[PDB]
This record gives C-alpha cells, structure tokens and sequence, in this order.
C-alpha cells in the first residue's frame, strides 16, 4: 500500500464523518 | 501561531509515547486520536511504513504531503497532515534521530503557512475547524 493514500482514505473518512456529526448537532 | 499549532500538537505526540521535547490545540488532539483509531483500523501503525533517513526525510514528509493535497484540501486531510508529521517526529526519536523533530515542526509550519493558509482562511479559518470537530468531542 502507499503512505499516501493510506493518510488521504483516512483523512477523508475523517471529513466526512465530523461533517455528518456536525449534520446531527443541528 | 500555526507554528505554535504546529508545536503544540509535536509536543502533544511525542508525550503520548513518552518522550519529551522542548483549545484549537485541544480540538486537534480529539481528531489526531480520532484519526490514528481508524488508521490503525485499517492498517498498522505507520511507522512500519516509515524509512527514515537524516537527508532522506524532508524529501520524503514532502513527497507524501504533497501527494495528499495533490487535488483538493479538507479538514480531514489535515488533521492526517498532523498524524504524518508527528509520527514522523515519534519515528524520529525512535530511530535515534530526535534533532529532526525540530526541523520535522518547521517543514510542517513553512508548508501551513505557505501552502494551506489560503485554502485555511477562504473556509472558515481555525474556528471553523474547532466548530466542525465540536460535536466530535
């Protein structure tokens, strides 16, 4: 696997999981 | 200030694994750790994917971030910026290399301020950030 795409699948499961935490809190 | 940021969250990391080195700083300690639980979900901790070499390393954090924000910018995708640099810095001092940390923090300072502070200031800024990742915490 590559570094990379490891920290950008991560980092964009990350996004959208806050962005849908976010979603809830309103 | 990023540089602090930058500091803060260096310092933060190498702690967590015992080691010492001399609110937006809470918010990203929240998502760091929140990042390396699903990180080390998938794969294993990165420091296996880590070669690190004193005049191999700045080429090698800079390949790598670069390959990150090669086509877009999003909160996650910088708090993954963090986790890199910091378990950079971990491996470095792992690694008998800790005088790197230091450099490790300023690469990552020159890059926030000389690549992401647009992409930063056009989306909300950091309280933006310390906003999303609220209901996160």
């Amino acid at each position: 696997k590559k570094l990379s795409e490891c920290l950008r699948r991560i980092g964009d499961e990350l996004d959208s999981n806050m962005e849908l935490q976010r979603m809830i809190a309103d | 200030d990023n540089r602090e940021i930058v500091m803060k969250y260096i310092h933060y990391k190498l702690s967590q694994r015992g080691y010492e080195w001399d609110v937006v700083h809470l918010t990203l300690r929240q998502a760091g750790d929140d990042f390396s639980r699903r990180y080390r979900r998938d794969f294993a901790e990165m420091s296996s994917q880590l070669h690190l070499t004193p005049f191999t390393a700045r080429g090698r954090f800079a390949t790598v971030v670069e390959e990150l924000f090669r086509d877009g910018v999003n909160w996650g995708r910088i708090v993954a910026f963090f986790e890199f640099g910091g378990v950079m810095c971990v491996e470095s001092v792992n690694r008998e290399m800790s005088p790197l940390v230091d450099n490790i923090a300023l690469w990552m300072t020159e890059y926030l301020n000389r690549h992401l502070h647009t992409w930063i200031q056009d989306n909300g800024g950091w309280d933006a950030f310390v906003e999303l990742y609220g209901p996160s915490m």
